[PDB]
Order: structure tokens, then sequence, then C-alpha cells
């Protein structure tokens, strides 16, 4: 399926022409990014071995969605730039849908935290079995909302056969299908900004009260630092004609800066306790 | 290779009024047509990319649609610097093949053309050359067809035929046709006769010399 | 930023050669293509190849394997198309352009070479004055012309008594015919102006420092 992949991507503005054989290289960047994969994969392993001793498995649930991030971003690599022309476009669905269903869980369990923090806080609601009921349903809606909205170009919602539909940062996917997918984001945001400015007016009731809690809910801000950028240049993909805005060929820096927030999340949610500090005593 | 065919060959407007022009595919070209405008002795500048994407600096008049077979370019307003020729290119398959032309020209009222006839010098008699002008000059519009009679009889082998484009004042057309014959041939005749064919009379306009009397 | 400096004005005998030459400036010249179009008033807009400036490689039409040769020297960042044997088809204006960013577009263009194919050495005009048929006129305006046949090479300039009257004046452009060019110009005047007055016809062929004066007597 090399020609499908040829038509889109000499539409986009990636390959130049019918005659040009493709040569997208850095050989700096692409042995950096692998050096960041190559920490995420190890930050987020050194958790999951640490925990053994409700607790633990929220953190754990999203070092799993980081690790397997820092996994697909490493396959990611290794197969693009000069490599992609020898995939299917059926291939190709694999490739960048693995990256929408690791990331999608891993900003599905960033509200997953929020809703936790505050559920055990000032009201015990009689709705909820609380004990394991809650903890099971809400990792499982991450994962299969996830999955869900990352596997939904594959079976049929993509630009194939409609040119002007498609994406210049993702050649075959859907511009309706990105603007489904910032919707949802900023859904995503704005929930969890209400409920951890809620969760620090919920603490403010009856040494002292020198309240930790404002200072760690802008350092975990840095979500928004992180992961907006990246949905500015979706809005300009949308919202752009083809080729006519230059800014979205550079967006692989925009795509690591939503990935050194995997990268971020075992520094920001592992503060606890200081295990590591104990971890290497020797 | 792939043709296109475009149409219309060319279109005399007034400012303001719409034109849509067309451009079909003998294959399945997708959305790869362009859109490009030409002015005399410049480079084709590039109007529309894509099915329609106005490249930077196309105003909103210009407006482009298509997809595969049939495609079309339109102007919501005709305005002045409009005025030039337009073509459509396939870009799918090299080869990349363009259409023919369309020239965007300056309407005005109908205008009989005032022929003059011109015997051959006597300084080129004495060279051995013989040629014969016809002057046709400020008509509209363009669509003139100019025979040479010569004892009756249609010459077409040996002509120049010059033009001018629209007028600086006028907005008409002018035309110089130049029958060169032999010395020993025009010498051989006697009716000469250019013959011009307009939209503003039914009959022909004649103007013609008989070389013996004068 | 992005110009395409082509080297124009070309005038080449028939059965030589030709090399031309579009000169990039403004961007990475080896990560887009080079493409050169043939423009003709009767075949309209031909392609003729195209080439990649890394790696020399090039695609043509078949029309031109065989005419058309295509360079590419990325340390100049100039490309080179060489015609060879012309005839008096291959003179037209010969353009090049890039697929910018992709041949989706084709948004930057050269300027042109005009290609000219004649085979005479400069060669100074015959002026002949077009008077008319001795019928004096039952119309109220007289038209009266003058003949420029048979010169090389082109710019030549003609005024009507040196300049002092241009009112109506249609100078009409040449035409290349049997290696040679030839121009036409006519006059406008009431009957009341000619021949009461004197009207010549003042040309002058630069090239050839050639300027003869005709005037245009009755008969
Ligand atoms: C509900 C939340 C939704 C959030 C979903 C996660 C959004 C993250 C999108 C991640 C997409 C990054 C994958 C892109 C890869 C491309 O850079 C290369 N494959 C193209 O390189 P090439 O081969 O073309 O040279």
């Amino acid at each position: 399926g090399q020609e499908t992949l040829r038509e889109h991507y000499q539409y986009v503005g990636k390959l130049a022409g019918r005659l040009k054989e493709a040569s997208e290289g850095s050989t700096l960047t692409t042995v950096l990014f692998l050096v960041i994969c190559s920490f995420i994969v190890l930050e987020n392993l050194m958790v999951l071995i640490a925990i053994w001793k409700r607790m633990y498995f929220f953190i754990g649930n999203l070092a799993l969605c980081d690790l397997l991030a820092g996994i697909a971003y490493k396959v990611n690599i290794l197969m693009s730039g000069k490599k992609t022309f020898s995939l299917s476009p059926t291939v190709w669905f694999l490739r960048e849908g693995s990256m929408f269903v690791a990331l999608g869980a891993s900003t599905c369990s960033l509200l997953a935290i929020a809703i936790e923090r505050h559920l055990t806080m000032i009201k015990m609601r009689p709705y909820d079995a609380n004990k394991r009921h809650r903890v099971f349903l809400l990792i499982g809606m991450c994962w299969l909302i996830a999955f869900t909205l990352g596997a939904l170009p594959i079976l049929g919602w993509n630009c194939l056969h409609n040119l002007p539909d498609c994406s210049t940062i993702l050649p075959l996917y859907s511009k309706k299908y990105i603007a489904f997918c910032i919707s949802i984001f900023t859904a995503i945001l704005v929930t969890i900004v209400i409920l951890y400015a809620r969760i620090y007016f919920l603490v403010k009731s009856s040494e002292r009260s020198m309240a930790l809690l404002r200072t760690v809910v802008i350092v975990v801000s840095v979500f928004i630092a992180c992961w907006s950028p990246l949905f500015i240049l979706f809005l300009i993909d949308v919202a752009c004609r083809v080729q006519a805005c230059p800014i979205l060929f550079k967006a692989q820096w925009f795509i690591v800066l939503a990935v050194l927030n995997s990268a971020m999340n075992p520094v920001i949610y592992t503060l606890a306790s200081k295990e590591m500090r104990r971890a290497f005593f020797r | 290779d792939i043709v296109m065919t475009q149409s219309p060959k060319s279109m005399s407007m007034s400012v303001g009024e719409r034109v849509t022009l067309s451009c079909k595919a003998s294959e399945n070209v997708g959305i790869f047509v362009s859109w490009y405008q030409q002015k005399p002795e410049q480079s084709p500048k590039l109007l529309i990319y894509g099915a329609s994407n106005r490249y930077t600096g196309v105003p909103d008049r210009f407006t482009g649609s298509g997809s595969a077979t049939d495609f079309t370019l339109t102007l919501s307003s005709v305005q002045a610097e409009d005025l030039a020729d337009y073509y459509c290119g396939q870009s799918y398959n090299y080869p990349l093949t363009f259409g023919a032309g369309t020239k965007l020209e300056l309407k005005r009222a109908d205008a009989a053309p005032t022929v003059s006839i011109f015997p051959p010098s006597s300084e080129q008699l004495t060279s051995g050359g013989a040629s014969v002008v016809c002057f046709l000059n400020n008509f509209y519009p363009k669509d003139i067809n100019v025979k040479w009679k010569i004892d009756g009889s249609e010459r077409q082998n040996g002509v120049l035929n010059s033009w001018t484009d629209q007028d600086s004042k006028d907005s008409t057309y002018s035309m110089s046709s130049t029958l060169t014959l032999t010395k020993d041939e025009y010498e051989r005749h006697n009716s000469y006769t250019c013959e011009a064919t307009h939209k503003t009379s039914t009959s022909p306009i004649v103007k013609s010399f008989n070389r013996n009397e004068c | 930023d992005v110009q395409l400096q082509q080297s124009g004005a070309e005038l080449v005998r028939p059965g030589a050669s030709v090399k031309l030459s579009c000169k990039a400036s403004g961007y990475t010249f080896t990560d887009y293509e080079m493409h050169w179009v043939k423009q003709t008033p009767v075949h309209g807009l031909e392609w003729i190849g195209a080439i990649d400036p890394e790696t020399g490689g090039t695609a043509y039409s078949q029309k031109f394997k065989g005419k058309a040769t295509k360079t590419a020297d990325k340390s100049s960042s100039t490309a080179y198309m060489e015609l060879r044997s012309l005839t008096s088809e291959d003179s037209a204006v010969y353009y090049c352009t890039i697929p910018y960013y992709s041949n989706l577009r084709f948004a930057y263009w050269g300027q042109g070479t005009l290609v000219t194919v004649s085979s005479a050495k400069t060669t100074p005009p015959s002026v002949y004055p077009l008077a008319p048929g001795c019928g004096d006129t039952t119309g109220s305006s007289v038209t009266l012309g003058c003949l420029v046949k048979g010169y090389f090479p082109e710019s030549v300039t003609v005024t009507w008594n040196s300049g002092s009257l241009s009112s109506s004046v249609h100078t009409f452009p040449a035409l290349l015919q049997s290696g040679l060019y030839t121009m036409s110009s006519s006059v406008t005047v009431p009957s009341s102006t000619w021949p009461s007055q004197t009207v010549t016809c003042s040309v002058a062929h630069p090239a050839s420092s050639t300027t003869v004066d005709k005037k245009l007597e009755p008969s």
C-alpha cells in the first residue's frame, strides 16, 4: 500500500513530488528522543518493581500508561521518517493509533486520580460502593475510552478517498476526528482544573495550617504546560488549509512535549514517603 | 498522456460580471488540479492549488471547485486587473499537462474596421519584389476573417498577418495583412482585392485596385 | 525570499545548441524538484521534464527525449537545461518552476528565457512607402503607411516626421518570416493634411547602425 501513503504525503507537503525519494532525517533529534524514551521506560519500570505493599494502584496504572507510551514512541521513531513508506496504511494506523491509546489512557488516568482525591474528602455518598467497585470501574473506563477513541480511525473514520479532510500532522487522519479529540481533551482539562480547585476549596475547613496543597495543585498543572501546545497545533491543523501554515512541519517537537509529561509523572506523583532515597542507599 | 480540455477559449467581459471557467479531464485527476494566471511577458502566477485552496495574495472573488474529472474556477466580480490569460493544469501524474487557455477580455460596443489597400512601391519593384498591403484597424470584436483575391482567386501563401491587442484608448483591435509576390507574377494579373468579413456588416467589406489604370 | 533567476535572451542558429540556466535562492535547493515548462502560442504550455537535484535523476516527456538534457549543480544552487540541434519549432519561452512543498503547489515560477531560432546575420531593413492607388478620396480621412521588410535582429524604431505627428498611428509588431523580420505601420490624417503637408517615415535599426527616412509622395 505504498502509493496510498505517497499521495497523502504529497497532498500534505512532506513528500515533494512524484520523483523525489524521501529523506526525512536528522540523526540528532532521532537519537535524542530515544534517550527520552530510554528515560521514560527506565523511570516507569522502577515505579512498578518498587510497589508490592486502595493504595498505589492508581499510581501503578498511570506508570503503566507512561510505560507503554515510552515503549510505543520508541517503536514509533524506528518506523517513521524514511521507513514510513515501507508500511501498509493498515500498519500505519497501528503505529499512530498506538500513541492515541497509550497517551489517551495516560490522560484519562490523570482524571481518575482527580476524582479519587476529590471523592474521599467532605461527603461520603452511599451511591457508590467505594471499596473496590470504584477503583475497577475507573481504570476499566480509562482504558476503554482510550482504545475506543484511539482505534477509531482504523475502523473507518479516516481521510481515505477524501483528501480535503486529511490532517497535516497525521496525513491519513480525519480533521473531524481531531476536532472530536480537541473537544474532549479540553473537556478532560477543564474537568481536572475545576476538581483540583474544588479540592483546594474544600480543605479550607475548621503545627499550623500551612497547606502545601496550594503549592502542589500548581505544580501538577504543568500538565497544561506540557499538553496544551500540541492541542493549539491540532487546532491550527483543523483550521489552516493545506500547505498554508508551515509551523505544522516542526510538529515532532510538540509531540515530545506531550511525551515529556510521561517523564514528569513519576516525579510529581511519587513524592510521598520518598521511596527512591532509601531504594538506592548502597 | 492526460488531456485537459479547458473552455471557453476567450470571453469578452465588462467590469463586475460573473464568469465561470471549465476544465475537464480525460482521466481521474483527483484534486491535484491547479489554476494559473498569465500576463504578457510574465510568468504564470498560481491562483488556486488543490480542490479550492487560494494561494497567498489571491482575493476572495476567486473561487475554485471540482473533484476527479470536472473542475471550475469562478470570478464573482471581474475587476480590471483580472483581465489576463488563465490556465488549468493537472499535476497528478508526470508529465504535467495544461489547458489551452482562456483569455479574459474587455467588452465594448461593435466597431466596423477601416480598410485601406496599398500598391507595391516603386523602389521595391526595382528589386524584383512586390508586396501588397491591406490595413484593417480600429474594429471590435476580434472575430475577423480576411481573404486575398487576385483576379477573383483566393491566395493564402506568402501572407503575413500582424495584430495589436486591445487599444489603450479605443479598446479595439487592428490588423496588418501583407501579401508578397514576385514582380513577374504581380505584372501578370489585374484585379487585386483585400476582402474582410465582420459582425458589423452582412456583406463583406471590400477594398481593391486595378494595376493597369493607375 | 524565493526567487528563480533565469538567464534570459538567447538567439541561436538552426542546427546549433543552447544551454539555459535557472538559479535558485531562498531555499535548500536539494529538497525540491526543478521543472521546466515550454510555452508556444500554438501548442500552449508543454512540459519538458523534471530533475531531482540531489542524486541527478531525471524524468522527461517522450517528445523531448533527445532535445532536452538536464543537469543540476548543488554547489551553486542552479539547474541547467540543454536544447540540442534546434529547428524553428523550438523557438519559445522556457520557464523554470518548483513544486514548492509538493507537486500539489507549483507556486514559484521563474521569468522565462526567450529563445529565437533564426539563421541570418544582422541585415538592415528595406523601407518602402505605401501610398494609395491614385484614386482621389470620397471619404474624409486619408490612410497611408510605411513598410519595413527583411531585417535582423529585432529592436527597430519607427517614428513619423521624426515624432511630430503621433495622433492615430498604428505600429504593428514584427513577424519572423524566412529567418527575417517584417514590420508595418499606418498613419491616418484628413484629406486636408495629405499631400498638402509632408509625411515621411523615420525608421532606425540600431544593430546595423542604419537610419533611413522615406518620404511618402503620391502617384
Ligand atoms: C482524550 C485525550 C486524547 C489525547 C490523545 C493523545 C494525543 C497524542 C497524539 C500522538 C500522535 C503522535 C504520533 C505522531 C507521529 C508522527 O510524528 C510520525 N509518525 C510521523 O513521522 P513521518 O513518518 O510522517 O516522517
